[PDB]
């Protein structure tokens, strides 16, 4: 017959099981154009026609739809030994935006140590967030009657770095404040090395999303934390520059990780050697690292400690000795109280000052020594700097939006005091 | 039919039993896995379920807790074993795991006071037997006869209330039985009269009785199925002619130093009917 | 105002299923199936949890996808109707729910992991083994669920409690799955070692796969696997042949009497060779570094029969093989490049360059080819690393290739990457040759970067 | 050759990924369900429109129709491609057609885009919109037809008989008929002669019979057999006196009539006798 | 040619969706005229092509139980396994309906159909504990519990451990009819499980069904696992 | 949905770092770098235009690239408690379920001087044919489909073909100037029946100034109805590849919807790809050479795209 048939078409009628929908003249062409037979009677019924077209049809289909169901042994494949869709380009994923709104954190469904809750991978260089702008479409020809239409700009990636860090600390502010554990803020300097086995399938270019998955997973990272002294001088200046105030001189603290059989525990011994305070092992609730592309890097830290019956902890107190005089760990312990795994000497200074929005903020800095340490190699000296920030009360009624924005702000200060103060070596 | 055992704990068992002799913790270990293999071939039982590792030795026995008589089950009362309850909600959980809740025994632990335990109930064909004893109430008895009673020429079920001494051990211990009417009782004061006080009830059962020496740990169910096969300790000699002889196939099994133990073959595992 | 029967449907699907694949699997059925199922719709009816996951599981395995009605509706009432879902009808309701691309095919899996978490102590091995199987295809990584059912496994090995066919279905999963333990591992070999002359070859095979494919291991293990292995070689083909071999490849000991025994074995069914597996048993000995060259012949001898099959990956690797030991033979060199050229359209960055250093490596150059792969380098050159983009370079230098369009970003990238380019010492000499072919005037930056 | 495999198979897998059934194309088309601002109020005015016909039908009131025919005078009920079936548009015809609103601008415009939209009209539509506009004797039906005429031929062949004898009722009475449905109409009853009630054999007989007497009498042919049967099987003397006096009837226009079937009347004319009024009996000798 | 075309269509599972809908309709509009022997030839026709309608299932079950003595015996059987198949429920149809079968007993080919009857009446959710017609069709059913096969037991142990059916005699005479039937070997190991599974909630002994069907009924239920010869030795060694 | 200006993508890098005291290999050292900003873009672009090609192909199909020049607007429903910043991902998915984009294709006019002087004639663009071409562009909306026909200026029909689909849709957004929109499409089939019975019944009359419509009721109806102005350039480099610029300076005359009632002037590339470039032919070539020239003309006349006539207030 004519071009309208096409193997589409047949394709399409044979999966509905409605080939006899058709006139004879047209299978007629069909088999003869596109089954490429040999001749056919042009006095064949529908019958014969449609059973020699679907016995053809069927015995040329070799794609295999079903996709087995079922585990199967005697199997050998040599494989091993959604990147497409990763982009989302090929269709709309049915069942989408009906979330709670978690997509600038990677969350997964009690406590422990080490443990990241909440992972937030940041740059500066890098930002995959897009932005919206209102225009006046009043000129174009047919847009004559409508005075806001909106179109798709780009962004400064600070602004987006900073909405995504507001997003997070509102989230954790509100969960802080249903768990009411005692809040604690920080914002560390150092340097976050990570590891060569992060790069999946061996590859350099990679977007964020995927890495950011994999850090929050298979945790292929290490935070380190290191200064310089010849900015001290230097960030003493924006302390003049930002009239902190010494609320403590350079003390010698002596820090020890009380372990036990069964839970862990930690401790700060003083110049004295006495242990003067009993607590739990930090709990890390949430993390965000903020790369720069210089060595100056920043780590925001939200850790809050669990309760504790005082009873068992005055069962403690001194009771344990920890006695580490001449560079010896004397602690005679208890047969089976615990153990001390880790023990550093540091030399702590702090300032203290009041911020606009009402809230403490302590700069320490803090030099390292470890002298005791079983797992791993630790040794030599150490300078590192970092704000302590308790967070507000639920009660108190603090605005958090400026809060947020100060805190960012001023981390990006300190930053930017030491960004020269580690000009010593290549690190890049 | 479906049986359930717990691995004892390596670390925490005491060597010295209440006894004055010394055990080998290796030992337990080593039998027990032999112990598994045979229970899981003797053909008494289904199937047999590995229950995970707990601290206390005393976990290891697995009954004490709930009887099966029936479709049904019956859960213990609750007196003097509340030091180890959480353990129990444990076990519960393999049960469940493959198996009903049935009555979970409402009607028994519920039942003002209690003072019941698996092994005083034994069952028997058309009929139910309690070890009326210092383990065991009269009012146990009665809600036995309110509840597994039916009387007709063909809903014919009894209830015999056996009385025993003070020092007499469970009932379940030493007289037991075996399908096909052969009846397993110790030759000693407990027996004979554990024997007699059956005699005198239902003289029309004919039950044949077979006797073994004093201090014999064996385990045999009636069970929906019938099969020709009893578990005796490897030890005494004469009691495996004596079962023999009559028709009955015995296997032997190592329970030396559990029995210094102190753990019989009763609450070693669990026995327990599963339906539809 | 009229609906089908979903229970009666599930049944008639489940024996549809059923004959479908176990006949022959004529398209006639999954067309049946398909329209079928198309019309069947999740209602005010009251269908239970398995009559729920038998549609899911048959409605996926006739392939469909979240585009149908049935599965959208199926997907539901797992999200909302969690606790009705048992230990029996889990891994339909996981492994069903894996190939979806939805997100709400993915938090399912997520409320299966935590009510898998706490209960991977209450179950028997069948049980264990299928939830592993199940959750395996998914591609999650939740550690304290595997830690559990590691624990689990481990408890349940102590005394023999898995035949021999679950070992297989644990092992392939736990290596899939990207975890290591000595201790399952080597309890899994200590029940196969104990259930003697009950594993066939044909159920020996996948453990040593699965094995090997998390070759970073200790000795004493494959080399009880090796005295297994002698008496096993005489009733099995070729594909475990080379699948096996392959895997002791990458165990990295050398077994020379099992080495010998499998070439004295292999040359028979060298006509079943469908020349799809060949480049991994010819990769195997670059692997290892075994020149046996009487088998070597043998598979190249047996190459111009079947070239159709050979894919882009399958070329790569048996011309990177070949380069070692090269014999440099024109007769298949000839028909294998324009097969190459032919598929050049679809191949791979690293496969690209490596098939281009082994071009320029065998000194056969010919005008197709060389066009060819110089056209399609250019779409691949900006994701290369430091010595991979040498390589590349190099190749084309060797290709004598002059055209701004393609030199240009190369010279770009390496620009950019200067300083991993010049500290490569065992490349040295191949960054030597290619300035002294080409001359300073293309990038005078490079020019006085180098003369740094 | 194995990619290709591959290539073959995912690219058919992903065409048979499409289909009606998808939640983009289930969400394009709710959104073409999506009712206009005005069609909300055009249904409230057709429901009140609706709840004073039986009211007006029943107590036969005054002054009903009084603030009924000015509620429908501003009727923006227009719905262009909104209901692709007319149903309220017929709906809205008929309840203008019972109220006497025939000179209306509304009724006007609703003609005007039945013969605007006259090529997604099928058979029952058009049947029934045929069925009115025939009560409402327009002035202007014949350019309304004429216009119309074109889509008749083309939708033909899918018309019930009992609507049919309405449509050439209408076409005959304005002498607008044409020789090119009537053929499709007598081909689609001669086909079914099998089973089709006698009355309306007999009157798509009658009806073309001045006009087109071939067609006339190859319907009658059709049915001779069933008719004679008929009239000598009854019973009930109404029915079979007014079968005889139509079937003389057509036989006396077309001037010709088969043997059996005049036998068969002849013979009933006996019986009848005493119900024979002399117009009968003078119709029943004219016939012959 | 609406009931014959249906019936021909439910006869080889052929539905078409919109045809089926006019079809529906039609026999909704003109119900109340619907001769005997049509309402047979329809409701198995729309019953084997899964359609679950309420208004239509509830018109055809109210006008087949207004005309009962027209349907013979067999009819009887077919129309009560049609609702039966589904799932639907009619407690009017099944109640004016069971006992013409009951009263007609005696013409009943063998005991078979008797139980297949109690089964589908099962299926339909009817309490089985109603009036004395089920009684009697059980009795009957024991009087002459000689015809019975695998099948019929299998189903009436089901039926008997689902419906909490405490009535003896029949369970004895499935316990000797189980022993009979093994005694020619012509019995399945499940029937031995089931038969021994029921015997056992209901606690009733009958040693002579236990012994010799013990070996039958335990070779499906014990689950076996697989032991090399070394672990066979070992176990020998061991008892 | 492609912004320029954007790097939504993490570099690998590794550097020497012996002065931290403990661990100081460098083998588990591991860096993030930032990257180029066209590379990606371009790169997923060619990517996807492949795949696409090759499904078409692998369909038995016929298509062919298309490049326009306008704007980009937005109904507020993309817009969602009073956000500013959202993902690139989000807003893809988020512009998928009801189409809410309104792009009007438009381009200034007064930059012809300039637009001759982009380097036309050195890539290869010349004037072929005859200019200033007068001719009519109408669609019909039949039971089931959309037909296009082209009439002539006398008022025969041209050509009558079917309605277009579009299978590979790019957005790729741009700075205050213009942006552009590369497309693929397909032709679907249609009956030369319906070809042939479109050609006897007239479809417009054409009176002395004004255009009246005189198609049956049976046929269909006239929805759309422009005149165009038309000319043409034609560039082949050297590859067998036709690069065609087309100018079309349409006022339309007969209008459905609200928003199309204004003369408009706007610029068109296309190109041709048979189905024969899945096996010869390098089609990922064909649309990097479009989209590198294409950004060509786009800064061309950004300036008075911004300058006199429109606004773009991008902040």
């Amino acid at each position: 017959d004519f071009s309208h048939i096409t193997r589409n078409t047949v394709w399409g009628l044979w999966n509905e099981g409605n080939l006899f929908s058709l006139s004879v003249p047209e299978l007629a062409f069909f088999l003869q154009e596109h089954c490429r037979v040999a001749n056919v009677d042009p006095r064949a019924k529908k019958s014969a026609l449609v059973r020699q077209v679907e016995e053809i049809l069927s015995a040329e289909q070799q794609a295999s739809a079903t996709v087995p169901q079922e585990d199967n042994p005697h199997a050998i494949v040599v494989t091993d030994y959604e990147e497409a869709d990763e982009y989302g380009d090929w269709g709309a994923e049915p069942g989408f935006e009906d979330r709670r709104e978690l997509d600038f954190m990677e969350l997964s469904p009690r406590y422990d140590p080490l443990s990241p809750r909440a992972f937030q991978l940041l740059h500066s260089e890098t930002a995959t967030d897009v932005g919206i702008a209102s225009i006046d479409p009043s000129k174009l020809p047919g847009q004559s009657k409508v005075k806001n239409a909106l179109a798709a700009i780009h962004v400064a990636p600070n602004d987006a770095n900073k909405m995504r860090f507001r997003m997070a600390f509102e989230w954790c502010l509100m969960n802080i404040w249903n768990m009411n554990m005692p809040g604690e803020l920080n914002i560390g300097a150092g340097k976050a090395l990570y590891y060569r086995s992060v790069a999946k399938q061996n590859r350099n270019v990679m977007p964020l999303w995927t890495v950011q998955k994999h850090l929050y997973a298979q945790h292929p990272y290490a935070w380190f934390a290191i200064a310089s002294e010849s900015n001290v001088a230097a960030m003493e200046s924006l302390a003049a520059a930002l009239n902190m105030s010494i609320q403590q001189e350079r003390t010698t603290s002596y820090k020890v990780t009380i372990r036990r059989m069964a839970e862990f525990f930690d401790c700060e011994l003083n110049g004295q050697l006495k242990c003067t305070m009993m607590n739990k092992p930090w709990d890390r609730f949430f993390v965000s690292h903020y790369i720069r592309s210089k060595m100056p890097d920043l780590r925001y830290v939200v850790r809050a400690r669990h309760p504790i019956k005082k009873r068992i902890a005055d069962a403690y107190l001194e009771a344990d000795i920890l006695r580490s005089t001449r560079d010896s760990v004397q602690s005679v312990l208890s047969p089976e109280l615990g153990d001390v795994v880790y023990c550093c000497e540091r030399v702590v200074r702090k300032w203290a000052k009041k911020t606009a929005t009402g809230v403490t903020l302590q700069l320490v800095e803090t030099k390292r020594t470890p002298l005791i340490i079983t797992k791993a190699g630790d040794e030599g000296e150490r300078l590192e700097y970092e704000w302590i920030v308790p967070l507000p009360q639920q009660a108190e009624r603090i605005d958090i939006a400026a809060l947020t924005d100060e805190l960012w702000e001023y981390g990006n200060k300190l930053a930017a005091a030491l960004e020269e103060g580690m000009e010593e070596l290549m690190v890049h | 039919l479906h049986a359930f055992v717990r691995s004892p704990h390596y670390r925490t068992i005491p060597s010295a039993g209440p006894n004055g002799i010394v055990v080998n913790r290796d030992m337990l270990v080593h039998q027990f896995r032999d112990f598994y293999k045979t229970l899981q071939h003797c053909s008494l039982v289904d199937k047999v379920h590995l229950m995970s590792e707990r601290p206390s030795v005393e976990a290891l026995r697995v009954a004490d807790q709930m009887v099966s008589i029936g479709a049904t089950f019956l859960e213990m009362p609750l007196t003097g074993m509340e030091h180890r309850a959480t353990e129990f909600m444990e076990s519960m959980r393999y049960v469940r795991g493959a198996g009903g809740p049935s009555t979970l025994a409402s009607y028994l632990q519920d039942t003002e006071n209690c003072r019941c335990n698996s092994g005083d109930v034994v069952c028997l064909p058309n009929g139910i037997a309690v070890g009326h004893g210092p383990r065991t109430n009269a009012v146990a008895h009665t809600t036995l006869k309110q509840l597994f009673e039916v009387k007709d020429d063909q809903f014919s079920f009894d209830v015999f209330t056996l009385e025993q001494e003070g020092d007499a051990p469970p009932l379940g211990d030493y007289f037991g039985f075996a399908g096909s009417n052969v009846l397993l009782t110790w030759k000693d004061e407990h027996g004979l009269l554990a024997v007699d006080q059956y005699q005198q009830k239902q003289p029309h059962t004919e039950m044949n009785v077979v006797y073994l020496e004093p201090g014999c740990h064996f385990l045999s169910f009636y069970g929906v199925d019938h099969t020709i096969d009893v578990l005796v300790q490897k030890g005494y000699e004469r009691s495996m002619d004596s079962i023999a002889a009559a028709g009955l196939n015995p296997i032997p099994v190592q329970w030396s130093e559990m029995d210094k133990l102190g753990i019989s073959m009763r609450a070693a595992v669990l026995p327990l009917k599963f339906f539809k | 105002v009229s609906h089908l029967s979903a229970r009666n449907i599930a049944t008639e699907a489940l024996q549809m299923k059923k004959l479908h694949q176990e006949r022959g699997g004529n398209p006639m059925l999954a067309q049946q199936a398909r329209r079928v199922l198309f019309a069947t719709s999740i209602a005010g009816q009251n269908l239970d949890a398995r009559s729920v996951a038998l549609l899911l599981n048959t409605a996926v395995y006739f392939g469909m996808e979240s585009d149908a009605k049935l599965v959208r509706e199926c997907i539901d009432y797992c999200l909302k109707n969690d606790k009705l879902i048992t230990v029996d009808v889990l891994p339909i309701v996981v492994t069903a729910c894996a190939t979806l691309k939805s997100r709400d095919a993915r938090e399912v899996i997520e409320m299966q992991a935590q009510k898998a978490a706490r209960n991977a102590k209450f179950l028997d091995a069948k049980d264990v083994t299928n939830i592993i199987s199940a959750f395996s295809k998914t591609g999650i990584n939740h550690e304290k669920l595997f830690a559990f059912l590691s624990r689990r496994v481990q408890t349940l090995a102590r005394v023999g409690e898995f035949e021999a066919a679950h070992l297989v279905i644990l092992a392939n999963a736990f290596s899939r799955l990207r975890y290591r333990d000595k201790f399952l591992f080597g309890a899994i070999a200590r029940r196969a070692m104990s259930l003697r002359e009950r594993v066939t070859v044909n159920e020996l095979v996948p453990l040593i796969v699965a094995f090997s494919k998390i070759g970073l291991k200790d000795p004493k293990l494959s080399k009880r696997f090796a005295t297994k292995a002698m008496e096993y070689v005489d009733q099995m083909n070729a594909e475990q042949v080379a699948s096996m071999f392959m895997a002791f490849a990458y165990f990295g000991i050398r077994y020379d009497q099992l080495f010998g025994v499998l070439t004295n074995r292999a040359v028979e069914l060298i006509d079943e060779f469908n020349a799809q597996y060949i480049s991994t048993t010819l990769n195997a000995f670059q692997r290892i570094g075994i020149n046996n060259p009487e088998l070597f012949d043998n598979l190249a001898e047996r190459a111009l029969a079947v070239v159709q099959d050979h894919d882009a990956r399958d070329i790569s690797k048996t011309v990177t093989a070949l380069a070692h030991f090269g014999l440099k033979d024109e007769e298949l060199f000839k028909r294998l490049a324009s097969h190459a050229a032919s598929i050049a359209d679809q191949f791979d960055a690293m496969g690209l360059v490596n098939t281009a250093h082994a071009f320029a490596r065998t000194n056969f150059l010919q005008q197709d080819m060389a066009v060819a792969l110089s056209e399609r380098s250019v779409y691949v050159c900006r994701l290369l690393d430091a010595g991979e983009t040498r390589r590349l370079l190099w190749a084309l230098a060797k290709f004598q290739v002059r055209d701004p369009k393609i030199l240009t970003p190369v010279f770009n990238r390496c620009l950019a990457l200067h300083y991993d380019f010049f500290a490569d010492p065992t490349g040295s000499e191949e960054i030597e040759e290619i300035f002294d072919f080409y001359g300073p005037n293309f990038c005078p930056p490079l020019y006085q970067l180098y003369i740094s | 050759n194995p990619f290709e495999k591959v290539a073959r198979g995912i690219a058919f897998k992903m065409r048979s990924k499409v289909h009606k059934q998808g939640y983009s194309n289930t969400v394009m088309a709710q959104q073409a369900r999506r009712l206009s601002p005005t069609g909300l109020l055009a249904m409230e005015r057709l429901t009140e429109l609706t709840a004073l016909q039986q009211r007006h039908q029943c107590t036969f009131d005054p002054a009903l129709r009084s603030k009924a025919t000015q509620i429908l005078r501003t009727l923006p009920l227009l719905s262009i491609d909104e209901d692709p079936y007319f149903t309220h548009t017929q709906r809205a015809l008929r309840l203008a057609a019972y109220f006497g609103a025939v000179d209306l601008p509304v009724t006007y415009a609703l003609i005007n885009q039945h013969t605007k939209n006259a090529f997604m009209l099928d058979a029952f539509s058009m049947a029934s919109f045929f069925y009115t506009l025939a009560k409402l004797k327009h002035p202007q039906t014949k350019e309304i037809v004429g216009i119309l005429l074109p889509r008749l031929r083309e939708v033909a062949p899918e018309l019930i008989a009992r609507e049919a004898v309405h449509i050439l009722r209408l076409l005959c009475s304005i002498q607008m008929a044409d020789a090119q449905l009537v053929k499709v109409v007598t081909e689609t009853v001669v086909a079914t002669a099998a089973d089709v009630p006698l009355r309306d054999a007999r009157q798509c007989a009658f009806i073309l019979s001045e006009t087109f007497p071939e067609e006339a009498q190859r319907i009658l042919g059709a049915v001779e057999h069933r008719l004679c049967d008929d009239i000598d099987m009854n019973a009930d003397a109404n029915e079979v006196k007014t079968t005889i006096l139509d079937v003389c009837r057509v036989v006396s226009a077309t001037c010709k009539g088969p043997r059996r079937l005049l036998n068969s009347v002849a013979r009933r004319s006996m019986e009848l006798l005493p119900q024979l009024t002399p117009l009968d009996v003078a119709f029943v000798l004219k016939a012959f | 040619a609406i009931s014959f075309a249906i019936a021909a269509f439910g006869r080889v599972k052929y539905l078409d969706k919109k045809l089926f809908d006019r079809f529906t309709r039609w026999i909704l509009d003109h119900s109340k005229d619907l001769n005997a022997a049509e309402l047979l030839l329809t409701i198995r026709g729309v019953s084997r092509v899964m359609l679950l309608n309420d208004q239509l299932y509830d018109d055809l079950g109210s006008k087949a139980a207004e005309k009962v003595k027209e349907f013979p015996i067999e009819s009887q059987c077919v129309l009560l396994s049609s609702f039966g198949s589904l799932g639907v429920e009619h407690e009017r149809l099944a109640s004016r309906m069971v006992s013409s079968i009951a009263e007609n007993r005696e013409e009943l080919t063998d005991a078979t159909k008797a139980v297949d009857v109690i089964t589908s009446l099962w299926s339909m959710n009817y309490d089985v504990e109603d009036d004395k017609h089920v009684a009697q069709l059980a009795d009957w059913v024991v009087q002459r519990a000689e015809e019975l096969t695998d099948e019929s037991i299998g189903k009436l142990c089901l039926v008997l451990s689902d419906t909490n059916w405490r009535h003896v005699p029949l369970v004895r005479a499935i316990a000797e009819q189980s022993v009979r039937l093994q005694g020619q070997q012509s019995i399945s190991p499940k029937c031995c499980r089931e038969v021994l599974d029921v015997l056992g909630t209901f606690m009733i002994h009958h040693q002579g069904a236990r012994e010799n069907l013990s070996a039958l009924g335990r070779s499906i239920s014990k689950e076996r696992i697989q032991l090399s010869e070394e672990e066979e030795q070992h176990l020998q060694l061991l008892l | 949905l492609l912004v320029s200006d954007t790097a939504p993508d993490v570099v690998v890098s590794r550097v020497n770092t012996t002065a931290f005291p403990g661990f100081p290999s460098n083998t588990e050292c591991y860096t993030l770098g930032a990257s180029e900003k066209d590379v990606a873009i371009r790169s997923r672009y060619s990517k996807v235009l492949q795949w696409c090609c090759l499904n078409m192909s692998n369909l038995q199909m016929d298509g062919e690239l298309y490049v326009d020049f306008g704007k980009l607007l937005l109904k507020p429903s993309v817009m969602r408690k009073n956000r500013r910043i959202v993902s690139s991902y989000t807003l893809q998915q988020r512009l998928q379920v009801n189409h809410p984009y309104t792009w009007v294709p438009t381009l200034p006019e007064s930059c012809l001087s300039k637009i001759q002087e982009q380097f036309l004639q050195p890539e290869g663009f010349a004037p072929i044919g005859k200019g200033v071409q007068l001719t009519y562009s109408g669609t019909i909306k039949r039971s089931k489909d959309q037909l296009h026909v082209d009439l002539d200026n006398k008022g025969k029909v041209l050509a009558v073909n079917s309605a277009w689909v579009n299978l590979q849709t790019a957005w790729c957004t741009h700075a205050k100037g213009p942006d552009v929109r590369l497309l693929l499409r397909s032709r679907p089939p249609i009956r030369r029946q319906d070809v042939e019975l479109f050609a006897s019944t007239p479809i417009i009359k054409l009176a002395d100034d004004d255009v009246a419509d005189v198609l049956p009721p049976e046929h269909g109806q006239l929805v759309y109805l422009s005149e165009d102005e038309t000319r043409l350039f034609e560039r082949v480099s050297d590859r067998g590849v036709t690069i065609t610029v087309r100018e079309v300076k349409r006022q339309p005359l007969i209008i459905l919807r609200d928003e199309e009632e204004d003369p408009r002037v706007e610029y068109s590339l296309s190109a041709h790809i048979p189905a024969n470039a899945a096996k010869a032919t390098d089609v990922r070539a064909v649309g990097l050479t479009a989209f590198e020239l294409a950004g060509r003309l786009a800064g061309l006349v950004a300036e008075d795209f911004v300058r006199e006539y429109g606004c773009e207030a991008k902040l």
